[PDB]
RNA sequence: GGAUUUUUGGAGCAUCGACCUGGUAUUGCAGUACCUCCAGGAACGGUGC
């Protein structure tokens, strides 16, 4: 309940650079960004757990205007 | 080698089996006997030192009795015959 | 559960004692034999011991067969076209089956090469003139329940029921 | 190749040169076409000599079997190893 | 080399035996020695002559020329060359 | 040259084997070795005066073949 | 049962289906000869298995006049209705869905992926019914007919090319008599040709063709097919000439032409049967004969070569690392762990998070090493 | 889903026999007590009783097999071979008028 | 891979196993050719000449 699911970024996106952005609308507790470890690219999907539910809410409803790389990035409740 | 292939072929064209060497010089047919009295006329396109010959459009006759026996026999485009039921082979038939 | 192919194929088939090919297939209480035509005529002996078979019937066409084990079974009535599938029958063993009438053994008269037969633990052995009944039926059964023929039985089945 | 080898330890009929049928389990062959066929019955068919009298053929098991190569004539497959 | 019924039929030496001849003859013995070529030697056969009539001779020998078969006893089917 | 090399080299044939004792057998030869070992499959046998029955493998050895009936369409220039 | 109402449907439904199997596969294009004959074979075992269907549902029409004075009055209806309902009223306690209704013939009409066959086609092959030399309806085997003719002339003077130009021929004089052993070589010749027609097209109509080939015979071949300009009319049984039409007439119910000659129309009927369906053979299929000649002629003409080219065609990296070790982890839903590192490297993981916030326990560093439920609760409580 | 499919096809002929559009057999079988839920257009399962039902009207034509018999469909291969290439050709005209269709939309 | 044991050729009588009737002694622990003897009938079958 307290994760959401962020799509539509970029390969060229980094885990800090992630968190950093992520940290602007609430202290996020982890960030999991799935990798293939054959080509050390990422997927272009990751996963932020933050501290409750109400916040990972109201972080996945102020996330629905954001655009990284041109690209835009949605966020869904997972 | 060179030399077995050269005598082989010798063997060939100058031993017993020289008939059948006139099997593939003028392409006539023989006449072979076999095992089960079925005599097959035709010519040889490919034999061996253990007389396995070759046949190609050859005409295989025999007796078969029902009396009195008739000369059944057929006829077939390729066959192969090999040398243990062999018993008598003619170069020049009759007919 | 019904027999089919993958219970004959999955059975444990071997030489027997008597010195021919058979096939164990006990415990498995089929109510109904069919789709035995599966062994190719391999088998010459066909246990089918601890069966639920109500009727011996559906039995294919097989030459190679001489031996059927039918003991252990609830088997009340008999079929009719017995000796057309297995012309070269010679073993019976009809054993512990639930034949009340004497009507059930004339289809059983239609094997030719019929020499040995087991009607022992059957209520139409219990009664009278059974034995009688199947000498005057099938004359070619030399042995009856592990009993070999006689001359006076003979004489009185010829003689009764005239 | 390895043809003969494929069919090892199956339930394999070889016809004889006399007439005869040995159907068994192949377990061993060799280069002189010898086969080894255990619980091995071999079936040979009689003449009927008369003008209503059926042909029978009579069969009998003998385990273990040594057939050479002089006698097999050609070898068919019957049945699966058990 | 040697073959594996060769070698069947030489580790069944001892043991109670049935050659065939090619005449239809079926001598039954138990084999002393045997060899490569199908040479049994047999005590204690029960010569057949294809007619039934088993009479009982001493110290057998048949060749493999005219031996048509082998019957060997069972006990030596878990052989380990069979597999 | 040796005539087992030439019918070591037919595969997926349809010929017809006829053996010493009126046996013939006709299928598609399969495998042929040095010892002239015919390993045909689906076959169908008929011997002397008897009904042509149907096997789903054979394998004919050398010694008991008598004679061999090739197709047509067989050249035997190339297999020589 | 409803035979006039459920049935009648369920055959238009099994029709409509095998309608648009059928134009669903004229509408798929064909790259191979093969894969056309095994597809028109398909098509042909479908139009009779509709054939068939449409036969059946036909034949149910007796009690339909006799049930159209019920079923159409006004005065019944839902009293039957109801009896129905209350009979359709059993346990419904078999909790399983049926979607095979109208699904399992759209599924029997189709064809798979790996091999392009339908479901009641699914046994049949090109294999069973034409041979290698054939191809699928490419060409005619035509060895076996030369080396009957060959052993019925008893020469070895008639090569195939001899043998072609001897068999093309249709109306002109034959090569032996018509009296002799030849009629049982040529009715041979000609079911051979009836069945290689009937297998080169499946799609046509074999029943139709032959009604029309037996009232040609009967119609136009009997009564004088070949006329003149002896030579005004001829018959192909009595080979005997005709001055004009009225002796023809009067001689075809003549007494040798009946019966009292060896090639009357009695006993060689058959024979001028068959030689006519041979005649028909050879003009409807000449160009496959052509072809087979041209195929033949250049077999011949070739080398060796060329003929076989056309007739051709791991335990230490598990041991020393620790793996393979079974460990029993309670705390999330007592799942297996092949290691101790990989045990350690999922503690700090999603999973065991998600498994140990069920409980209502942090995810803290305390609970790092605990296993059980009981012992991450004390140590929970105990903080 | 066998007993509510063997209800819809029953409903569908009772209510094929019907000589009006609202005197039919069903229409009377809501007023008494009987519970269909499948009468009403609003229900995903009205689709499939109305085709049932066009398909019970369509198996009461005098073509369809009640006064009168079939011979192009069951005695003529040739006329299923030109029906099947008639739809062949009809589908490949929907087939280019879809295609005309998004170039029209794109 | 062609020269004596295995793959390129020797190409009405004799005997045994049964089928049916009576007397007769053995009541016994083994993985086996076989398995007490006599008398009477047979219109049972295989092998070679």
């Amino acid at each position: 309940d307290a994760t959401v699911y962020v799509g539509g970024l970029d390969e060229k996106v980094s885990e800090p650079l992630l968190w950093e952005l992520f940290l602007q609308a609430g202290p996020v507790v982890n960030t999991h960004m799935p990798k293939d470890r054959v080509t050390g690219q990422h997927q272009g999907y990751g996963f932020v757990e933050f501290l409750s539910e109400e916040d990972a809410d109201y972080a996945i409803k102020i996330m629905n205007m954001i655009k990284l790389y041109g690209k835009p990035i949605r966020v869904n409740k997972a | 080698p060179e030399e077995l292939q050269k005598r082989e072929e010798e063997e060939f064209n100058t031993g017993p089996l020289s008939v059948l060497t006139q099997s593939v010089k003028n392409n006539t047919q023989v006449l072979i006997n076999c095992r089960n009295n079925k005599k097959l006329l035709g010519r040889v396109k490919a034999f061996d030192r253990h007389c396995n010959m070759v046949l190609e459009n050859v005409k295989e006759m025999w007796t078969e009795v029902p009396s009195k026996p008739v000369n059944k026999d057929r006829y077939i485009s390729k066959m192969f015959l090999r040398g243990d039921s062999v018993i008598v082979v003619l170069r020049n038939p009759l007919i | 559960v019904k027999l089919t192919a993958e219970l004959i194929e999955q059975a444990a088939q071997y030489t027997n004692a008597v010195r021919d090919r058979e096939l164990d297939l006990r415990g498995y209480k089929i109510p109904v034999i069919e789709n035995l035509g599966a062994t190719l005529d391999q088998f010459d002996a066909i246990d089918f011991s601890d069966n639920e078979i109500r009727k011996l019937d559906g039995f294919p066409l097989l030459r190679r067969l001489k031996t059927l084990l039918v003991n252990n079974n609830r088997i009340c009535r008999i079929g009719e076209g017995l000796d057309q599938a297995l012309p070269c029958l010679t073993e019976l063993i009809l054993t512990n089956n639930s034949l009340v009438e004497l009507g059930d053994l004339d289809p059983l008269a239609s094997l030719k090469s019929l020499t040995y037969l087991s009607i022992l633990r059957n209520p139409v052995t219990n009664k009278k003139h059974y034995r009688l009944y199947v000498i005057y039926k099938v004359p070619q059964v030399r042995v009856l329940d592990f009993q070999k023929v006689k001359l006076k039985e003979r004489q009185e089945a010829e003689k009764m029921f005239k | 190749s390895s043809k003969m080898l494929q069919h090892i330890d199956y339930r394999m009929r070889c016809i004889l040169q006399d007439g005869r049928i040995f159907i068994g389990t192949f377990k061993a062959f060799d280069k002189h076409m010898n086969l080894i066929l255990c619980d091995c019955d071999e079936f040979r068919k009689i003449k009927p000599k008369n003008s209503k009298q059926a042909e029978r053929e009579e069969k009998r098991v003998l385990g273990l079997v040594l057939l050479r190569g002089e006698n097999l004539v050609s070898m068919t497959v019957e049945g699966p190893p058990p | 080399s040697i073959g594996v019924p060769i070698k069947v039929l030489h580790e069944a030496e001892g043991h109670i035996v049935t050659c065939e001849t090619n005449t239809g003859e079926v001598y039954r013995g138990k084999l002393i020695e045997a060899e490569d070529n199908m040479n049994c030697q047999m005590s204690n056969i029960t010569v057949t002559y294809r007619d039934g009539r088993v009479a009982q001779l001493e110290q057998v020998y048949i060749r493999g020329s005219k031996i048509r078969f082998l019957i060997l006893p069972d006990m030596l089917k878990n052989a380990p060359m069979l597999k | 040259m040796k005539l087992v090399r030439f019918l070591m080299k037919l595969s997926h044939e349809t010929v017809t084997i006829e053996l010493k004792n009126g046996t013939q057998v006709h299928g598609t030869i399969t495998g042929v070795d040095v010892s002239m070992n015919t390993h045909l499959k689906a076959v169908k046998m008929t011997l002397k005066n008897r009904e042509p029955v149907q096997l789903e493998t054979l394998s004919i050895r050398g010694n008991n073949i008598r004679y061999f009936i090739l197709p047509d369409s067989l050249p035997l220039d190339t297999l020589l | 049962m409803e035979t006039i109402l459920e049935q009648q449907r369920r055959y238009h439904e099994e029709k409509e289906r095998l309608m648009d199997v059928m134009a669903k596969e004229m509408l798929t294009k064909k790259s191979t000869l093969r894969d056309q004959i095994n597809s028109d074979h398909r098509t042909r075992a479908m139009q009779d298995r509709y054939m068939e269907v449409s036969g059946n549902l036909r034949d149910l029409y007796d009690d339909k006049d006799g049930l159209r004075k019920e079923e159409l009055n006004a005065i019944s209806g839902p009293n039957e209705f109801a009896e129905f309902y209350n009979r359709l009223k059993q346990i419904k306690e078999f909790h399983r869905k049926h979607p095979n209704e109208i699904c399992v013939p759209m599924s029997v009409e189709f064809e798979e992926l790996l091999k392009a066959r339908e479901n009641p086609s699914e046994e049949a092959q090109n294999l069973v019914e034409f041979t290698d030399e054939e191809g699928y309806g490419r060409y005619l085997d035509l060895h076996d007919c030369y080396l009957k003719y060959i052993n019925l002339k008893a020469s070895e003077k008639l090569d195939y090319i001899t043998y072609l130009s001897i068999f093309d021929q249709l109306f002109d004089i034959p090569k032996e008599r018509k009296n002799a052993e030849y009629k049982r070589y040529l009715e041979m010749l000609l079911e051979y040709l009836q069945d290689y027609t009937d297998r080169v097209k499946p799609l046509q109509d074999q029943n139709e063709l032959f009604g029309k080939i037996q009232a040609e015979f009967e119609k136009k071949w009997e009564n004088g097919t070949f006329p003149g300009w002896e030579e005004r009319a001829q018959r192909l049984f009595s080979t005997k000439g005709k001055s004009l039409e009225s002796l023809d007439t009067s001689l075809f119910a003549k007494n040798p032409k009946s019966k009292g000659t060896k090639r009357d129309t009695e006993r060689n009927k058959d024979i001028a049967f068959l030689e006519a369906q041979i005649y028909e053979y050879v003009e409807i299929l000449g160009e496959q004969r052509h072809l087979t000649h041209e195929n033949v002629q250049r077999k011949q003409a070739r080398t060796g070569e060329e003929r076989e080219e056309e007739e051709e065609e791991p335990y230490w990296l598990y041991k020393l690392h620790g793996l393979n070790i079974n460990y029993n982890c309670e705390i999330c839903g007592n799942y297996t762990y092949r290691g101790p590192k990989a045990f350690q490297r999922h503690f700090a993981e999603w999973r065991h998070a998600h498994g140990m916030r069920c409980l209502g326990i942090p995810n803290t560093a305390h609970f790092a090493n605990v296993t059980q439920i009981e012992d991450a609760v004390s140590l929970w409580a105990k903080l | 889903s066998a007993f509510d499919l063997d209800v819809v096809k029953l409903t569908a002929q009772f209510v094929a026999r019907n000589g009006r559009q609202f005197l039919t057999q069903l229409m009377q079988k809501e007023q008494r007590n009987y519970q269909f839920d499948f009468l009403r257009p609003q229900h995903s399962l009205f689709n499939y009783f109305t085709k049932l039902v066009e398909q019970y009207t369509k198996i009461l034509i005098p073509p369809k097999g009640l006064f009168s018999k079939l011979k192009k469909e069951a005695e003529n291969p040739r006329e299923v071979l030109d029906q099947v290439c008639y739809r062949v050709e009809w589908a490949k005209f929907q087939e280019r008028e879809r295609k005309k269709e998004e170039e029209e939309k794109e």
